[PDB]
DNA sequence: GGTCGTCTGGCGAGCGCGCCGTTACACCAT
RNA sequence: GCGGCGCGC
DNA sequence: ATGGTGTAATCGCCAGACGACC
């Protein structure tokens, strides 16, 4: 799967998973998703409190935020970033597509624990494009949104909900008309992942 | 085979042979021959060098003991080491009976005595001296008799080379001191490689600050100047002591040149270096650059091949001066390989480690043999910055910010240039090789080259020697043309120029007249569009700014160059691009530029108007004007005898007057061709009048006259003045007539991209696209290129513009393919072919009609050729090896009937009394050249050289099918073109 | 106004205590090519001083996969010690055309703060800082107009000067001195700028936070 | 590793000449 | 040798 | 005048590689 994900990975460890995290990041927020082989959701999530992105960059601020969220994120076997796909000749893109590859640069780092020692990825970026092919979302040459499909999906269906399902549908409902796509696409980043790597 | 080391310690041994240090040199080879690890570095060619070295000194124990190494390593002698080991003979005498035994061991191992007398680099003089031992062993042996030199026997070139035909050349208006003495001018400031020119920015009164500055200045460079001798001095005693024990060093290369000249090379590379500096590799290079030029210039003082070469161009002068007559005339290329020929020899450049390594030993001893005050212990100039350049980090020398502020004050008012960017004082030296030619000592080369690219200077060196003479005498011709500077416009110009300029004309402005941002008042952080406004008003003020001052850069180097040529005569020397097109020489000062460069150059010879030659001028000033492009000769004629009165004007009160001349497209050359009117007119008689302005005939557009002469299309030729008319044919009225016909039909469907478009169909929207058809422009560039001219103009929409753009791309390309056919017929098998070369892995190949070979440059990162521009490049290409050799066969069949012919590419120019002759030349040339099938001999050529290999016999069969369907000819006679009046007009 | 300098010249902050009771340190500077470290003690000796010059970076696309990799593999070589010093550039986000080197300057960086500040998750206090380049300049006198010059003259002079003199900056082992005196000789014609600024930056860290 | 149908990023008018400059801007300070 | 401009065909 | 300084935010076609088969 060399266009669909960027680092070099055997299919064979690919077949054998039990459950990922799937982690999508923007300016102001952070989402993210662990999902299990079963495609049942355990955890579901993003973060309000950011205090970054104010015109200062300092890699030790950096540091204690990506360490405060991870403490929480459970363990899992493999960690999916997203890739943006933006380009470095437009320059009006800098002060932004800096600010990703810093957050992918610790979330290599900081993710792959025993990388020192067996030397093995178990952090992966999956491109954007062809997740919005596969779903559809496509429309000219950018996606569309994705709340209609995670209202569909959540409401013999792809993901399935668990007990717990009650409050995911509480954090749907709590201010939908806020600006946030990273929780969807971070689910829907899974299920993608789930659809065409390790099935089929 | 060659290793880097190998390669440092035979230029070594060749620099050692250079400065006469062979004690040095005998002194490492036996070092070297001691250890046995280090001999399989030594080679055969090392040995020969330090035997030359010691049979030019005369040492023969020495010779000897080279031989003893030789045969101990094993090695077998070569043809050189005997013949050195002759030459060492032959000047230091000794008994007959040791060479005969060693001719005979040269005998025994089957060498030839011939192939020791040629084909080997030894000068004449070793060639004498070989001579001589051989006339005192054998008198019997002699070499064989030189013969005459062959003549081209080309169908086109037939008739520039035949004796029988009568001949009247050209001779030029200076007598044999003049030229004498104008080449000692030009010997001398060729032996200085520098020449300092005085600028003509308007001079600062000198106050007592900048006096003290300056002399501050001259102390600090006393003071830098014996620091720098000293230093030179203590590194040669450290790296000859290096060279004493068995390490390799740079001290011959040191030696080379003298210890003054170093140190005033490296005070002016200090000079010229900016307050930001440059990178260090940079500064390397240009120093090696330099110490080889300056090494190979000062050579041939030492050598005695100055006074030779003042002895036979004192000889050859006598073909061009007024007052001297020749036996029997013939052209200059002839006449200097009859006389003695100065045996100019092809330099062999040093390998890039050993000159990297010397450009960076002599910055560093720049860096640090420089100390000044801070103004206080003594501190460096020069230090090492590591800054970002481009995209990527460098070492930079930067200097002293108190330097340049001493530098910034008491401004220099001199400027620098090389000796070969500037026009040569004497007449050029014919063109007699593809290195040997025009300038008298420094080195040239024939086909201007990207750095890297020897494939252009290889394929010329292996053609049969008639191939370039067609190419070369057209090149001399070219060069043997005098000029001169006006003078009346350079003083309008330098008026302009020091006061505040006008760029209407094309005088820029100085730095003060540059606009500035506006004041302001409200805070930045007030509002953020206010800051946002104002920091982009002042970036763009700095850009402006910025682009204000490089225009003033420039026409300040070309004003000054040119005043420092005001009052002298001047030769312009030409040498060709890859394809056979010809450039001058120098880059700043030529025919080849803007209005005010064309305005300036004069010729120096004049010629009587004559009956027709005050009309031809009045021609030449309207076609200048550009008035009366679409009209016929009489009624161009016509408006130039109404308009008189304008011209006087303009003429005897350019810039104190009505000021018509402005109004004209080049306004510099129509107040010359004003002048020059003015003149003729009033003198007692206007055919006896003396006339330099030169006249000039131009072509509509050769890249399609061209393709219809190629194609014989009878619909092209009418549209491109191939064929005889009354009116002369515009191409761009004519396909804006089609597409505005094509916007009528449009009422059908009834679309409104058609009807707001239906108004605004002109010649200036299409211009730019039939103009670049020939360059193989594609449908997004012709886009690219009618978007802007509807932005301008106020079209009813102003919007959705992309919608009006593709349609009228599309129909003007209907248009030029039904007007074009055969044009693109040929362009599309041109096209296709050079995508089937590419594809089997070559790079295309073609000889031009006068003989010269072009291969086309473009290549990938052996190396891959580059199939997109060599598939994209031919057929612009081969138009342009068309258009020279025409320019080539007017010239050389101009110069039969003696006249001054030079050519800025598409438009020949001439004397007023001379153009239609010319005009004849013009045109049976163009039919000679036609009448021979260009595009069969074209395919024959590419099936023979692409198609040979007897590899990919399938790609090879597919190749040949394309390559041997040459598009079918039309029904227009090519006999025809001689009529008309407006092929070249 | 002393903690107003040290705050200037650092970017995380850290207290005096901490600064002051250190007792090795490595000195790192990174470049497009190349990256050196330089391991010193308290009392001033260089235990090692190392280069690295060949790498995968810089060369079309920025994928993070291998600076990950290069990255480990330069770090496992480097011992331990109390603090890491890096050197920050005065690169700003304005300079568009330097950007490419900019966005390498914050990958590496983002990783020499992840991979080198171990134990951070339990104790939660910075070990990789962040020093300016400039400051260590004007320090050393290599500054003429705001462009900072090279100190290679300076390192010459601590390195092959084998006199006692009075109060030397740094001592140079017996042992290791032949290689060091080495690996300067071989790279003349060559500068490698990393080398150098490595242990100026060791020697303007310990006079200007230690032994204030 | 060799090859075929495809698809996906990329370049889109040829020669030849030049100049100038390689984080920017208001403040500060003088 | 990489950016901004100008010129000639 | 000079000189240092403290700050950041809408085309549309072609040539070389990708996956399955050998
Ligand atoms: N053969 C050519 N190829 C490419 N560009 C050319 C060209 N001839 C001229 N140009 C460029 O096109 C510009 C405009 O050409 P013009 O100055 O209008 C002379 P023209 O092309 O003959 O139009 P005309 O027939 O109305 O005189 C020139 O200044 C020059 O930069």
């Amino acid at each position: 799967l060399r266009k669909l994900l960027k680092p070099d990975i055997e299919r064979e460890r690919l077949k054998a998973v039990n459950s990922i995290i799937s982690i999508v990041f923007g300016t102001r927020r952070i989402a993210w998703a662990h999902l299990d082989r079963k495609l049942t959701v355990l955890d579901w999530q993003q973060s309000d409190r950011w205090s970054l992105m104010r015109g200062i960059y300092s890699s030790s601020v950096y540091l204690e935020e990506i360490s405060s969220i991870i403490s929480k994120m459970p363990k899992a076997d493999f960690y999916v970033l997203e890739k943006t796909g933006l380009s470095i000749q437009n320059s009006s893109l800098f002060p932004i597509l800096l600010h990703f590859h810093i957050m992918e640069a610790m979330l290599y780092a900081l993710l792959n624990k025993t990388f020192a020692q067996d030397g093995q990825h178990q952090v992966l970026s999956m491109n954007r494009n062809a997740v919005g092919k596969h779903f559809e979302l496509m429309i000219g040459d950018s996606r569309t949104s994705g709340k209609e499909l995670v209202k569909q999906f959540l409401f013999d269906p792809r993901v399935f909900f668990p007990d717990k399902i009650v409050h995911y549908r509480q954090m749907f409902l709590s201010t939908e008309l806020q600006r946030v796509e990273e929780l969807y696409d971070s689910l829907l980043q899974a299920i993608a992942f789930y659809e065409l790597a390790v099935f089929d | 085979q060659l290793s880097g080391q190998q390669q440092r310690l035979l230029a070594f041994f060749k620099c050692c042979l250079l400065t006469d240090q062979l004690p040095l040199a005998h002194h490492l080879l036996v070092v070297h021959h001691g250890q046995r690890q280090k001999r399989k570095l030594l080679t055969l060619d090392m040995y020969n060098a330090v035997m030359l070295g010691w049979a030019r000194q005369g040492a023969f124990k020495e010779l000897v003991y080279v031989l003893f190494m030789v045969k101990d390593a094993g090695l077998t002698p070569d043809l050189l080491s005997y013949a050195a080991a002759l030459q060492c003979m032959g000047r230091q005498d000794q008994d007959a009976g040791t060479i005969e035994r060693c001719l005979e061991q040269m005998s025994q191992e089957g060498l030839k005595l011939q192939a020791l007398f040629t084909a080997v680099l030894l000068s004449e003089e070793d060639r004498a001296t070989v001579l001589k031992a051989v006339h005192k062993v054998k008198p019997t042996f002699s070499l064989p008799p030189q013969l005459p030199p062959p003549v081209n026997t080309s169908k086109l070139l037939r008739d520039v080379y035949a004796k029988d035909g009568r001949v009247s050349y050209p001779k030029l208006h200076l007598p044999l001191k003049t030229l004498q003495c104008l080449f000692e001018k030009q010997l001398h400031m060729e032996l200085a490689s520098r020449v300092c020119v005085v600028s003509v920015e308007k001079p600062t009164l000198p106050s007592k600050e900048v006096k003290h500055a300056r002399k501050t200045l001259k102390t600090l460079r006393d003071q830098w100047e014996k620091a720098l001798c000293r230093a030179l001095r203590e590194t040669k005693n450290r790296l000859e002591r290096e060279v004493y024990e068995g390490r390799f060093s740079l001290y011959p290369f040191l030696c080379l040149l003298d210890e003054r000249e170093v140190v005033r090379m490296l005070l002016q590379v200090l000079q010229a270096l900016p307050a930001q500096g440059e990178s260090f590799t940079t500064l390397a290079r240009e120093l090696s650059a330099r110490t080889f030029s300056r090494h190979v210039v000062q050579r041939q003082r030492v050598s005695g091949q100055v006074q030779a070469l003042q002895n036979h161009y004192r000889k050859y002068l006598c073909l061009l001066a007024s007052d001297a007559e020749v036996p029997e005339p013939c052209l200059p290329r002839q006449y200097w390989e009859a006389l003695g020929a100065p045996e100019a020899l092809r330099e062999q450049p040093w390998p890039l480690p050993v000159q990297m390594e010397l450009g960076k030993l002599l910055a560093e001893m720049l860096v640090q043999a420089t100390q000044m005050p801070c103004s206080s212990r003594l501190v460096p100039v020069l230090y090492h910055v590591y800054s970002f350049r481009n995209v990527q980090q460098i070492g930079i020398l930067k200097p002293h910010p108190a330097y340049v502020q001493l530098l910034e004050k008491a401004a220099e008012p001199t400027l620098t240039f090389e000796a070969v960017d500037v026009p040569m004082l004497c007449p050029p030296l014919p063109w007699t090789s593809p290195h040997s030619g025009a300038f008298l000592l420094s080195p040239t080369k024939l086909m201007r080259t990207v750095e890297g690219a020897t494939q252009h200077q290889e394929l010329l060196e292996t053609c049969p020697p008639t191939a370039l003479h067609g190419a070369l005498d057209a090149l001399t011709q070219l060069g043997n043309c005098a000029w001169r500077v006006n003078g009346r416009v350079l003083d309008l110009v330098l008026q302009l120029f020091q006061a505040k300029g006008c760029p209407q004309l094309g005088v820029p402005a100085p730095p003060s007249e540059a606009p500035q941002p506006p004041e302001a008042h409200l805070p930045h952080s007030a509002a953020p569009a206010r800051k946002a406004e104002l920091r982009r008003e002042l970036a763009h003020c700095q850009k402006v700014a910025r682009e204000m001052h490089s225009l003033r850069a420039e026409a300040l180097y070309r004003l000054s160059l040119a005043q420092h040529l005001r009052d002298r005569v001047f030769w312009l020397p030409h040498n060709m691009d890859f394809r056979g097109r010809t450039y001058p020489c120098p880059p700043h000062f030529n025919h080849l530029g803007s209005d005010v460069a064309r305005a300036l150059l004069e010729f120096a010879q004049g010629r009587p108007l004559g009956p027709h030659g005050l009309d031809w001028l009045k021609i030449h000033l309207v076609n200048l004007t550009g008035l009366k492009k679409r009209e016929p000769l009489r009624k161009r004629l016509a408006f130039a005898e109404e308009v008189m009165d304008d011209i006087l004007d303009s003429a005897d009160q350019p810039l104190t007057g009505r000021k018509w001349w402005m109004g004209a497209e080049e306004p510099w050359q129509t107040l010359a061709c004003c002048m020059e009117v003015a003149n003729a007119v009033r003198a007692s008689d206007p055919a006896a009048y003396v006339s330099h302005l030169p006249v000039h005939q131009d072509g509509s557009c050769n890249g399609l006259q061209h393709y219809a002469a190629l194609g014989r299309d009878s619909v092209g030729a009418a549209s491109v003045n191939l064929e005889p008319s009354d009116v002369p044919q515009d191409v761009y009225s004519g396909v804006a007539a089609q597409v505005e016909v094509f916007r009528r039909q449009d009422a059908q469907r009834g679309m409104r991209v058609a009807q707001v478009l239906e108004g605004f169909i002109t010649r200036k929207v299409v211009k730019q696209t039939v103009m670049t058809v020939v360059y193989g422009v594609t449908r997004y560039g012709g886009r690219l290129q009618i978007e802007k001219r509807l932005r301008e103009l106020s079209d009813f929409p102003q919007e959705f513009v992309w919608e009006a753009s593709h349609y009228l791309v599309r129909q003007v390309f209907k248009s030029l393919q039904e007007m074009f056919s055969g044009t693109r017929a040929i362009q599309h098998w041109l096209t296709e072919s050079a995508r089937l070369i590419s594809h089997m892995g070559s790079v295309v190949e073609w000889v031009t009609p006068l003989g010269v070979p072009v291969i086309q440059p473009y290549r990938l990162d052996s190396r891959k050729p580059n199939t997109r521009k060599q598939k994209n490049g031919f057929p612009p290409n081969f138009i342009h090896s068309l258009d020279s050799s025409h320019m080539m066969l007017t010239a050389l069949h101009c110069y039969r009937k003696g006249l001054t012919f030079v050519s800025v590419h598409d438009c020949y120019w001439t004397h007023a009394a001379d153009v239609s002759v010319m005009n004849q030349v013009c045109r049976e040339q163009f039919v000679r050249l036609h009448s021979e099938p260009i595009l069969q001999d074209l395919s024959r050529f590419l099936v023979k050289r692409f198609c040979s290999e007897p590899q990919k016999i399938l790609e090879a069969s597919q190749l040949k099918e394309t390559l041997q369907a040459v598009p079918k000819p039309g029904a227009f006679d090519l006999e025809q073109v001689k009529r008309s009046t407006y092929f070249f007009s």
